[PDB]
């Protein structure tokens, strides 16, 4: 957990780096087909949920 | 370029190269 | 843009505003 929230999925491929959450946030929402714009715009929200 | 300059926790005012409008000119 | 407007199927019309145009005039 620690080095998840931290170094996102750094940790399992290789030396852990060090990344902010909302970065990493930005990240994953990319994944999933939504841009990294919605996500900070709605971070206050999305923290909330 | 999306959104605008009021929505973002973290920013930083560096100023973008905006390298396709010289050549535009 | 990928060739002509007839072969493809429910193809819908109108503007296609491009930044490029504008600069240049
Ligand atoms: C934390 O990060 C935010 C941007 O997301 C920044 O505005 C703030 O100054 C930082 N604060 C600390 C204590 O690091």
């Amino acid at each position: 957990l620690a080095g998840t929230i931290t170094s996102g999925w750094t940790f399992g491929a290789g030396a852990a780096l060090q990344i902010p959450f909302a970065m990493q946030m930005a990240y994953r929402f990319n994944g999933i087909g939504v841009t990294q714009n919605v996500l900070y715009e709605n971070q206050k929200l999305i923290a909330n949920q | 370029v999306s959104g605008n300059c009021d929505v973002v926790i973290g920013i930083v005012n560096n100023t973008v190269y905006d390298p396709l409008q010289p050549e535009l000119d």
